[PDB]
RNA sequence: CGGAAGGGCACCACCAGGAGUGGAGCCUGCGGCGCGCUACACUGACGGAGCCAGCGAGACCUUGGCCGAGAGGUCUUGGGAAACUCCGUCGUGCUGGGGAUAGAGCAUUGUAAUUAUUGCUCUUCAACGAGGAAUUCCUAGUAAGCGCAAGUCAUCAGCUUGCGUUGAUUACGUCCCUGCCCUUUGUACACACCGC
C-alpha cells in the first residue's frame, strides 16, 4: 500500500564472538523454539 | 440425571458391563473370545468364587476384584515371561 | 431379581406369585404375648 | 525336567533369586559357599534354618542363590527368607505336604520372618 | 465403549501425538479463453429463457441475432421438449414456438427428465455451445465451470456474461 | 554462563563485584535466543560470578 | 488395590473435567440470571458433615526451628498431627495416610532453618496447593506469651475475588473444621493484597463498647505459587493453575 | 532498569493497622466467613 | 457476673528415657540473637585386606593404553558410596584424636595466579581435655548416624529437594500438677442406672 524499501529494508544478524568460538554457533529464537518443540516431544513420550 | 436412565441405559452398557468385555477390557485375555474360552475352563476367578458362565454382569467392587484362578497355567506363564515364579504360593 | 439372576453366582429362584378370612402364617411376635406385656412402662 | 523350583528373599530393597532341585549337598552363594556369606557374624544367622531343620535333604538338594539390592543386614535376611521359601516349595511340590506342613510349623515355630516378609508399613497415630 | 474410557484414551492420543480417471483439459482451451466460438455459434435454449423471452415478448431467433451481431443456431434437447410438453396448455404458445424448423432438434439418451443433468453433462463433454438461460442454481453450475459463454435473459434484450468478444 | 542446569544457568564476568550483583539483582534478564530469566544470586566464591 | 485406586484417579480427572466443562456452561449462563431478574466436588462430599484431620509434616532431616513451626502449625490447627518424616519415602508416606484414611496433609520445605515452603494435599484423591511462605514471625520467636486456646476459631477472608479465589476459600474454609461456634474467641484472618495472602492468629474479645484484639500466634506472608489436580506424590498430573513467572507482565498482573 | 516480578511487600505498623480496623470492622459487624454445619 | 461438680485432651501437662544447642573452631540467617558443620580420641586413630545400595539420563560424560609419589597431563573407544567386617600397628600421653596457622616445593586453569584462583607433597601442630545459666525436641525403621543423586518457573548451591544404608533406650498410663475444652433438660426407643 504505502512503505518504503528503506522502511521494509533490511534486518540483519550478528554473529558469535571471535573469543568465544570454542563455544560456537550462538542461539537465536527460532534455534531455541526448535530445541523447544523437540525436548518437548521428547517429554510428551516419556510420559506416556 | 434422570435423562441418563431413560436414554443411556443401552445392550451396549449392559453388554460392557459383561464379564468378558471386562475381561478384555483389563486385558485379562487379548480377545473377548479368549476370554469367553478362559471362563469356560475356569482360569479366572472373581472375587471369592471362581466363574464358568460369560453371561455375567460385574459388580464394581468384584470388578476390582477379579482375576485368574491360582495354580493356573496361565497365571504361571504371566510369572514365568515376568521371570518372578514364586512356587511356595504354588504361583 | 432379574438383576440378581443375572449378576448372581448362586441360584436364586423367583421371588414370589404377582375378599375371604385368611389366616397369617408367619408371626413377628410370639403370637401369645400380650400387647401391655410387650408395651414398656415408660412408653405408657 | 529336573525338579526345581524358584523362589524369592525380599527385604528392605534386597532381593534373592533361589533355585532348588535335588542334588549332592552344595549350597552356592552367588557360587560361593554359606560358609563365605560377608559380614563374618551373621553367618549364623544365615545358618539358622538349615540346623533348624536338619541337613539331610540339603544333602539330597542342590541350590543356587543370586541376590541384588539392599543392605547386608537386608540382604542376609532375605537370604535366609528366600532359603526358607525354596526349601517348603520344593518339599510341598516334590516332596509330601505332611512333611511340609512339618518342616512349616517347626519354623513358625522359630521364626515366621523365613517363610513370610516382615513389611514395616508405617502407622500414624 | 464407556464414556470415560473415551476421555482417557483421547488424553492418551493427544499425549503421544503431542482404476482412477482424470478428464483432459480440452484442446481448445487456452487458459479462459475458450478460442472455439467463432461465428456461427451454436446455443442451447431453456424453459425458463422460452417463457421469460414471451414476458419480455421479444423474438428468439432475432434477438439472439442482434444480441451476438453475427449467425446463431438453436439447439433443445429431448428433456427441455419433454418439459415443454410437461408444462402443457399454459405454456401451448411457447410449445408453438419451440416447434420450428429453423431451431434443430437434438436428441440425448437419458432415463429421466432432469434437463439440467442433461445440459451439465452436455457441457462437460463438449465446450463448444453458448447456454442461453435465467435460472439460479443451474447459472452458478455454469458459472463454477470455466471457459463457457452464459448468456441470461433480462431488462429489455439478452445479456451475455462470459464471452470476450463482446464487440 | 559458565554453568547450567535444568531452568538455571550460572554467569560470570558480568559484574566486577559480588556487590554490583546484589546491586543489580532479584532483576528481570534476557539473552540473545530472546529467552527470559531472573539474576537472582550473586555466587560468593568468585567475584562477578 | 492398584486397579482401585486406578480407577478411583480416572473417575477424578473425568469428574474435574465435568466440573470445569459445567464452569464454562456456567459462565456461559451467567448472563440469562439478570436477563430474567458451590464447593467442589471432594469438598462438596465432607463440607460440614465430617470434621477433617490434617497432618502436619516435615520434608526432612529438618533443624530445630522448622520442628517448633511445623509444631505451632499444628498448635494453630485443629485435629492436626505430627510427623518427622525420617527415611520415609513420599509414595509409601502418602499410601499409609490413605490406608490411615485422613483429610489433608502439609508438608514443610524451607532453606537453612528458615521456612519458606508449604504444601497441602487432599488425601482422597484431591488437589495441591503450593505455596512459599517467607516472612515468618514465631510465637517461640517472640515471647512465652503462654499457649493457645485451641478454640475452634473463626475465619476472616479478605478479598477473594476471582474463581481462583473462590476455590482457595473453598480449600481453606474446609481445611478448618466444621461447624464453629458463635462465641470462638479466637479468629483468624485471611488477609490479600497485591497476591500476598498474609496471616496472622487473633484472639478477641468485644469491650463494654466496641471490639478488643490480641494478634498471638505466628505471622507471616505466602503465596501460591502453584496448584495441581492430583496428589503431590504425582509429580506429574495436571496442574490446576502454574504460576508465570517468565512473562511480559509479570510484576502487574494480579491472581497471576 | 527494570524488575521481573513483584516485590515482596514488607509490613508496616500503617498495614496492620488498617488490616486491624478491618477486623475490627468485621467483628463488630461480626460478619466472617464459617463453615457451618450442612443442615439434615 | 461469679462459684461448684462431672467428663475429656495435651512430649505447651504428669511420668521414663533419648538427642542436641548453649563451652572451642568453621559456615550461614538476623543486631550482640539464630541455623548447621568439625573436633574434643580406645565402641578411638592409622595401615593393609574384603566388599553391600538406591533416587537421578535435554568438545558432554567415557571402556582401555601411557607415563608422573601425587596433582596431573597423554593417546585411543561409545553415544562397585561411606559407615561396615578381619588382621596389624598405636596407646593413654592436649598423645599419633584435633588440623588452625605459616613456610617451602610441584602441577592445572586462566592475559596475568601475586594477595598461595585450584589440587598435591613435606615441614610448622594453636584452640578444643564433653560444654554453665540453661535450652529445646520427641514415643519405631522413630531419633540418630552414614553416604548417594537431582537442582528440573517459588526458594536454594560450603545450599535446597529427592534416595538408599544401618538403626535404638524409654513410655505408650495418668489427669496428680500445668493448662485447655465439654457437660450440669437421657430426650432418644427397649433392660438397667441415675434421679433438683
Ligand atoms: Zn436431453
Amino acid at each position: 500500500k504505502l512503505v518504503h524499501d528503506v522502511q521494509k529494508k533490511q534486518h540483519r544478524e550478528r554473529s558469535q564472538l571471535t573469543s568465544r568460538s570454542r563455544y560456537g554457533f550462538l542461539e537465536k529464537h527460532k534455534d531455541y523454539v526448535k530445541r523447544a518443540q523437540d525436548f518437548h516431544r521428547k517429554q510428551s513420550t516419556l510420559k506416556v | 440425571k434422570i435423562s441418563d436412565l431413560e436414554n443411556k441405559v443401552t445392550v451396549s452398557a449392559i453388554c460392557r458391563r459383561r464379564l468378558p468385555v471386562i475381561m478384555h477390557r483389563l486385558k485379562m485375555a487379548e480377545t473377548i473370545q479368549d476370554a469367553v474360552k478362559f471362563i469356560e475352563q475356569g482360569h479366572v476367578r472373581v472375587g471369592p468364587n471362581l466363574i464358568n458362565d460369560p453371561a455375567y454382569l460385574v459388580t464394581r467392587n468384584m470388578e476390582d476384584y477379579v482375576t485368574w484362578v491360582d495354580n493356573s497355567k496361565i497365571k504361571k506363564t504371566l510369572l514365568r515371561y515376568r521371570n518372578q515364579i514364586d512356587d511356595f504360593d504354588f504361583s | 431379581y432379574k438383576l440378581d439372576v443375572l449378576s448372581s453366582v448362586h441360584f436364586v429362584p423367583k421371588p414370589a406369585s404377582t375378599e375371604t378370612p385368611t389366616i397369617s402364617m408367619e408371626d413377628a411376635q410370639p403370637l401369645y404375648m400380650s400387647n401391655a406385656s410387650s408395651l414398656a412402662p415408660q412408653e405408657i | 525336567a529336573v525338579p526345581s523350583v524358584q523362589t524369592f528373599g525380599k527385604k528392605k530393597s534386597a532381593t534373592a533369586v533361589a533355585h532348588v532341585k535335588a542334588g549332592k549337598g552344595l549350597i552356592k552363594v552367588n557360587g560361593s559357599p554359606i560358609t563365605l556369606v560377608e559380614p563374618e557374624i551373621l553367618r549364623f544367622k544365615v545358618y539358622e534354618p538349615l540346623l533348624l531343620v536338619g541337613l539331610d535333604k540339603f544333602s539330597n538338594i542342590d541350590i543356587r542363590v543370586r541376590v541384588t539390592g539392599g543392605g547386608h543386614v537386608s540382604q542376609v535376611y532375605a537370604i535366609r527368607q528366600a532359603i526358607a521359601k525354596g526349601l517348603v516349595a520344593y518339599h510341598q511340590k516334590y516332596v509330601d505336604e505332611q512333611s511340609k506342613n512339618e518342616l512349616k510349623k517347626a519354623f513358625t515355630s522359630y521364626d515366621r520372618t523365613l517363610l513370610i516378609a516382615d513389611s514395616r508399613r508405617p502407622e500414624p497415630k | 465403549a464407556k464414556k470415560t474410557r473415551k476421555f482417557g484414551l483421547v488424553k492418551r492420543t493427544l499425549n503421544t501425538k503431542k482404476t482412477r480417471n482424470i478428464p483432459q483439459v480440452s484442446s481448445a482451451l487456452f487458459f479462459q479463453y475458450n478460442q472455439a466460438i467463432k461465428p456461427p455459434y451454436q446455443v442451447l435454449i431453456d424453459t425458463n429463457f422460452i417463457n421469460f423471452s414471451i414476458q419480455k415478448k421479444v423474438d428468439i431467433v432475432r434477438g439472439m441475432m442482434d444480441c451476438l451481431l453475427a449467425k446463431c443456431n438453436p439447439l433443445i434437447t429431448d428433456c427441455v421438449m419433454a418439459e415443454l410438453e410437461k408444462l402443457g396448455p399454459k405454456y401451448r404458445i411457447a410449445l408453438k414456438l419451440a416447434r420450428d424448423p429453423r431451431i434443430k432438434r437434438l436428441s440425448c439418451s437419458h432415463k429421466g427428465t432432469y434437463a439440467d443433468d442433461c445440459l451439465v453433462h452436455r457441457v462437460l463433454q463438449h465446450k463448444c455451445y453458448i447456454v442461453a438461460t435465467n435460472d439460479a442454481g443451474l447459472k452458478q453450475r455454469i458459472r463454477k465451470i470455466p471457459g463457457i459463454p452464459l448468456m441470461s435473459v433480462g431488462g429489455h434484450a439478452y445479456v451475455i456474461e462470459k464471452l470476450p468478444d463482446v464487440f | 554462563p559458565y554453568k547450567i542446569f535444568k531452568n538455571t544457568a550460572f554467569i560470570k564476568d558480568m559484574f566486577s563485584s559480588a556487590m554490583e550483583v546484589a546491586r543489580f539483582e532479584g532483576a528481570q534478564i534476557k539473552t540473545v535466543s530472546g529467552i527470559r530469566g531472573e539474576i537472582k544470586r550473586a555466587l560468593s566464591k568468585p567475584e562477578g560470578h | 488395590m492398584l486397579r482401585r485406586q486406578a480407577r478411583e484417579r480416572r473417575e477424578y480427572l473425568y469428574r474435574k473435567a465435568q466440573e470445569l466443562q459445567d464452569s464454562q456452561l456456567q459462565q456461559k449462563r451467567q448472563i440469562i440470571k439478570q436477563a430474567l431478574a458451590q464447593v467442589d466436588d471432594e469438598y462438596a462430599a465432607t463440607s460440614g458433615i465430617m470434621d477433617p484431620r490434617i497432618i502436619v509434616t516435615t520434608s526432612r532431616d529438618p533443624s530445630t526451628r522448622l520442628s517448633q513451626f511445623a509444631k505451632e502449625i499444628k498448635l494453630l490447627f485443629p485435629n492436626a498431627v505430627r510427623l518427622n518424616r525420617g527415611n520415609y519415602v513420599m509414595p509409601n508416606l502418602v499410601d499409609a495416610c490413605k490406608k490411615s484414611g485422613t483429610t489433608d496433609l502439609v508438608v514443610l520445605h524451607e532453606h537453612r532453618g528458615v521456612p519458606t515452603s508449604l504444601t497441602i494435599s487432599h488425601f482422597p484423591h484431591g488437589p495441591t496447593a503450593q505455596f512459599s511462605l517467607h516472612n515468618v514471625v514465631m510465637r517461640h520467636d517472640i515471647i512465652n506469651a503462654g499457649n493457645q486456646s485451641e478454640v475452634n476459631p473463626h475465619l476472616i477472608f479478605d478479598n477473594f475475588t476471582t474463581a481462583l479465589g473462590k476455590r482457595v476459600v473453598c480449600i481453606l474454609k474446609h481445611l478448618f473444621n466444621a461447624g464453629p461456634k458463635k462465641d470462638s474467641e479466637r479468629v483468624i484472618t485471611f488477609a490479600n493484597r497485591g497476591d500476598f495472602i498474609s496471616v496472622r492468629q487473633h484472639v478477641y474479645v468485644r469491650t463494654r463498647e466496641g471490639v478488643e484484639i490480641a494478634e498471638v500466634g505466628p505471622r507471616f506472608e505466602m503465596r501460591l505459587f502453584e496448584l495441581r489436580l492430583g496428589t503431590l506424590e504425582n509429580k506429574d498430573a495436571d496442574v490446576e493453575w502454574q504460576l508465570r513467572r517468565f512473562i511480559r507482565t509479570a510484576n502487574k498482573k494480579d491472581y497471576l | 532498569f527494570d524488575r521481573t516480578a513483584k516485590p515482596v511487600p514488607v509490613i508496616t505498623s500503617e498495614v496492620t493497622e488498617s488490616l486491624e480496623d478491618m477486623i475490627r470492622r468485621r467483628i463488630q459487624d461480626s460478619n466472617f466467613d464459617d463453615l457451618q454445619r450442612r443442615t439434615l
